[PDB]
RNA sequence: AACCUGGGGAACUGAAACAUCUCAGUACCCAGAGGAGAGGAAAGAGAAAUCGACUCCCUGAGUAGCGGCGAGCGAAAGGGGA
RNA sequence: AGCCAUGGGGGAAUCUGGGCGGACCACCGCCUAAGGCUAAGUACUCCGGGUGACCGAUAGCGCACCAGUACCGUGAGGGAAA
RNA sequence: GGCGUGCCUAUUGAAGCAUGAGCCGGCGACUCACGGUCGUGGGCGAGCUUAAGCCGUUGAGGCGGAGGCGUAGGGAAACCGAG
RNA sequence: GUAAGAGGAGGUAUAGGGAGCGACGCUUGCCCGGUGCCGGAAGGUCAAGGGGAGGGGUGCAAGCCCCGAACCGAAGCCCCGG
RNA sequence: CCCCGUGGAGCUUUACUGCAGCCUGGUGUUGGCUCUUGGUCGCGCCGGCGCGGCUGGGGGCCUAACCCUCGGAUGGGGGGACAGCGCUUGGCGGGCAGUUUGACUGGGGCGGUCGCCUCCUAAAAGGUAACGGAGGCGCCCAAAGGUCCCCUCAGGCGGGACGGAAAUCCGCCGGAGAGCGCAAGGGUAGAAGGGGGCCUGACUGCGAGGCCUGCAAGCCGAGCAGGGGCGAAAGCCGGGCCUAGUGAACCGGUGGU
């Protein structure tokens, strides 16, 4: 035939969930578009890489009409 | 079985050439803090004699340590090395011809 | 008798002082063409090894 | 076609890619040297 | 018997194929020397206005360097001795 | 890619000569080619002796014994037992 | 009377109709040299240690620091140096 | 056969080497584009070597030393034909 | 038999690479005389004529090297500076030599495939096989990039000179079914899409901390210093909506400190 093939796996998805501690610049998420959207304190690269720019706490926030945001509250 | 690690890349200039190795000297660095340790007049005589010389051909005392006032006959001196030893002592430099 | 020194990996590897082997980073000379400026930055600098650190220095030993 | 462009009265080059047919044949955007900062660098 | 000197001189093998390379100037064929043989009083060494024939051992050093810079190969000056 | 050696071609000078110090040039220094001889320290062990945390007849040399024998092979050569 | 599928090898699997072995005796296979790395017993310690060799001895030791490892690193290098 | 030489042959194209076919009878057509072989004093390309415009290293200099264009350079291959 | 081993050997050729062998230029052995063309240094004579060394080439004759031969000849004859032979050039060169001639694979061979991206298989983290199903990449762009400002589709129905299934224009409905250079997918008009204005951050020197991961490699990146672009500014810019568009090391090329 002519079909066996395939491009090896991205591994992408959330990489970090709320409650979790941060470090400043951890990947938050990895993903293929923007199946999650930034917010505060969470910048975003080239390949829609979210990515902490505080460090504190991952909290996720849906709101339908706007998507799905995720940032991280700051504390010390 | 397969390109070894060898991919690894050979940065190191001067690597070799035909004649071979050039005569240059060979500093020594001596630390002040050893050389407190005993007291007189430091010479490059004394530190090979017993010490961390070995025959190796320049001596140049440096760094750490604190000077005991004395006389420092030496190849080279550290600029910090200048400092402690100025601070209570003499500062022989070396040879020439 | 007498291990020799392996040429080929002194000639392209430096033991650190306290007993880490560094190299320079691959893939800068020929692939090069125009990557993008941290490319070519991030490859300037050198690295330290792993488990193969310690194949690598059972060479350089007399060195 | 693989690019390379030279600094003004000095000697500095950097990584670029010019078209071969399509509408291009000089090279004059302005770039930033080592040696003191911006001057504008031709293909050459 | 072996040791020695000169003339000629392999392949397996290693390189996890193989041709340069390695095995090795080894194996061996040949001529010659002798209780030894070779070498030997600088058209030398090489960086010290230094050394002072030759051989042999320790070291230098798996350094310098050679190398499909692979596999591998690998000096000399100088220093301690006979 | 010098130094040493030299199969082929060209081809000098005698100390204002000539070789070397890793292309080449200048500087500084080294050494005197194109004839020969030279002991010792070094290598080996057929031969004699001495010693062994060496063997003790399937070991130890192939041979402790009339063995390079018997026997085998055209031959080179193989090679016991006891 | 109850129970009970040789040994070894090799295998996902062997009592195996897979391997090897007639039986006994004797012979027979992880060593040494140099270098390396970790551990361990001990000597010495910012030091530690000798190599050829020489002297002694004739199952005796001693001498011999040349040299090696260690006391500084970093850099391709010049160089600089607790950086 | 390294060579000296020897076979060919103490022969001489009615002879000697190579190749295919295979007594004898009747016959053996077409295709030289490719390959081979043969022929072709032109031309294209082509090595050492000859040449030396021009260029470089060093030196106070005369020099020493190195790089190098045009042009002359065989067979071979291209080309032309059997 | 069959397969396997980066086993062996014999054999083949327009496999690779040698070698013998043969062809070939220069040169040594290698000499004399003469005619003709080009060059070269000095002179007599207005780029040319006369002379010598040196010649390069071409034709001819010569004899004494060298070769052959003739009743053993310090010689005669034949050949002749050619051949042969030495060094060096290039070429033809299975006659000969050393070797190479991949892997996967419902046995091998034949066929097909070999790296990168998208989707499914994949069992709602990640990951996950088969010669399972199904498609792409080996580029393109100085505007298709940056920034500032501005605008928002495709389609359905109605209406309009050429045209009407679909050019272009007005209107009404039209939350995304368009567009996003190209495969597929995720994403997206509260722009990443369409259009202008200024511009070249398709900058240098770096890099806190992470994703991924056996190694090597790949990926994201705040912020710092330098100098700069667009905007009143807060601010954005270290190339393109994102996921392919590629190659360790070695050896060598060109430009610089
Ligand atoms: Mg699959
Ligand atoms: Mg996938
Ligand atoms: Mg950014
Ligand atoms: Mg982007
Ligand atoms: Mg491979
Ligand atoms: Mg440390
Ligand atoms: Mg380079
Ligand atoms: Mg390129
Ligand atoms: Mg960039
Ligand atoms: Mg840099
Ligand atoms: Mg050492
Ligand atoms: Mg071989
Ligand atoms: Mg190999
Ligand atoms: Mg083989
Ligand atoms: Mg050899
Ligand atoms: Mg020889
Ligand atoms: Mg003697
Ligand atoms: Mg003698
Ligand atoms: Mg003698
Ligand atoms: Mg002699
Ligand atoms: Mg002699
Ligand atoms: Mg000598
Ligand atoms: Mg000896
Ligand atoms: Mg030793
Ligand atoms: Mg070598
Ligand atoms: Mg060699
Ligand atoms: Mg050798
Ligand atoms: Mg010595
Ligand atoms: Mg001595
Ligand atoms: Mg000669
Ligand atoms: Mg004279
Ligand atoms: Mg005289
Ligand atoms: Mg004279
Ligand atoms: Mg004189
Ligand atoms: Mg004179
Ligand atoms: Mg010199
Ligand atoms: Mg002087
Ligand atoms: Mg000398
Ligand atoms: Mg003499
Ligand atoms: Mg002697
Ligand atoms: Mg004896
Ligand atoms: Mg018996
Ligand atoms: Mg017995
Ligand atoms: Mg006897
Ligand atoms: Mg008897
Ligand atoms: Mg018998
Ligand atoms: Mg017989
Ligand atoms: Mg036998
Ligand atoms: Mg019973
Ligand atoms: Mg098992
Ligand atoms: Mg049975
Ligand atoms: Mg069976
Ligand atoms: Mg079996
Ligand atoms: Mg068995
Ligand atoms: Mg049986
Ligand atoms: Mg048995
Ligand atoms: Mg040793
Ligand atoms: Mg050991
Ligand atoms: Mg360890
Ligand atoms: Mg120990
Ligand atoms: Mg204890
Ligand atoms: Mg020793
Ligand atoms: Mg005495
Ligand atoms: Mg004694
Ligand atoms: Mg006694
Ligand atoms: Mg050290
Ligand atoms: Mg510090
Ligand atoms: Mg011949
Ligand atoms: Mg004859
Ligand atoms: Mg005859
Ligand atoms: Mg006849
Ligand atoms: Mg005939
Ligand atoms: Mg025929
Ligand atoms: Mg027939
Ligand atoms: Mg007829
Ligand atoms: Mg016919
Ligand atoms: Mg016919
Ligand atoms: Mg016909
Ligand atoms: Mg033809
Ligand atoms: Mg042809
Ligand atoms: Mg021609
Ligand atoms: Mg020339
Ligand atoms: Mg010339
Ligand atoms: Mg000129
Ligand atoms: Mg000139
Ligand atoms: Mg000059
Ligand atoms: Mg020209
Ligand atoms: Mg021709
Ligand atoms: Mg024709
Ligand atoms: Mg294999
Ligand atoms: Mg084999
Ligand atoms: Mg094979
Ligand atoms: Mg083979
Ligand atoms: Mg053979
Ligand atoms: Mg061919
Ligand atoms: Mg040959
Ligand atoms: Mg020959
Ligand atoms: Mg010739
Ligand atoms: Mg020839
Ligand atoms: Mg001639
Ligand atoms: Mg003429
Ligand atoms: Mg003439
Ligand atoms: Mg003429
Ligand atoms: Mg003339
Ligand atoms: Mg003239
Ligand atoms: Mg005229
Ligand atoms: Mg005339
Ligand atoms: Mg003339
Ligand atoms: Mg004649
Ligand atoms: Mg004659
Ligand atoms: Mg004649
Ligand atoms: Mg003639
Ligand atoms: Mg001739
Ligand atoms: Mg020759
Ligand atoms: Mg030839
Ligand atoms: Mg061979
Ligand atoms: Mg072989
Ligand atoms: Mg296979
Ligand atoms: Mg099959
Ligand atoms: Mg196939
Ligand atoms: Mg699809
Ligand atoms: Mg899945
Ligand atoms: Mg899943
Ligand atoms: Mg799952
Ligand atoms: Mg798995
Ligand atoms: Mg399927
Ligand atoms: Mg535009
Ligand atoms: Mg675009
Ligand atoms: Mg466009
Ligand atoms: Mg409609
Ligand atoms: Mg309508
Ligand atoms: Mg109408
Ligand atoms: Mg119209
Ligand atoms: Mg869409
Ligand atoms: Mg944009
Ligand atoms: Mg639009
Ligand atoms: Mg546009
Ligand atoms: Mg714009
Ligand atoms: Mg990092
Ligand atoms: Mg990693
Ligand atoms: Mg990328
Ligand atoms: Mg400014
Ligand atoms: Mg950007
Ligand atoms: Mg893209
Ligand atoms: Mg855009
Ligand atoms: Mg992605
Ligand atoms: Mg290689």
């Amino acid at each position: 035939t002519k079909n066996g093939r395939d491009s090896q796996a991205k591994r992408l998805g959330v990489k970090r969930y709320e409650g979790q501690v941060v470090r400043a610049g951890n990947i938050l998420v990895r993903q293929r578009g923007t199946r999650f959207k930034p917010g505060k304190n969470v910048g975003m690269g080239r390949d829609f890489t979210l990515f902490a720019l505080v460090d504190g706490v991952v909290e996720f926030q849906d709101r339908g009409r706007l998507g799905r945001y995720v940032h991280v509250r700051p504390l010390a | 079985g397969r390109s070894t690690t060898l991919m690894r890349l050979p940065k190191r200039g001067m690597q070799g050439q035909v004649p071979g190795e050039i005569k240059r000297p060979r500093y020594q660095g001596v630390n002040l803090k050893d050389l407190a340790r005993f007291e007189g007049e430091v010479t490059p005589e004394l530190l090979v004699r017993a010490g961390l010389l070995k025959k190796g051909y320049r001596l140049k005392i440096l760094g750490e340590g604190e000077a005991k006032p004395l006389k420092v006959v030496a190849h080279a001196f550290s600029k910090s090395a200048l400092e402690k030893l100025k601070a209570a002592g003499g500062e022989p430099v070396l040879l020439e011809a | 008798p007498k291990m020799k020194t392996h040429k080929g990996a002194k000639k392209r590897v430096k033991i650190t002082a306290s007993g880490k082997v560094v190299a320079m980073k691959t893939g800068k000379r020929h692939l090069n063409w125009q990557k993008s400026g941290k490319e070519i930055r991030q490859k300037g600098r050198k690295f330290v090894l792993a488990k193969p650190e310690a194949e690598r220095i059972k060479l350089l030993l007399p060195y | 076609l693989l690019l390379e462009c030279t600094e003004c009265k000095r000697r500095n080059y950097a990584t670029e890619k010019n078209k071969r047919n399509t509408p291009n044949k000089l090279e004059l955007r302005k770039y930033c040297p080592w040696c003191r900062k911006h001057t504008v660098h031709r293909e050459v």
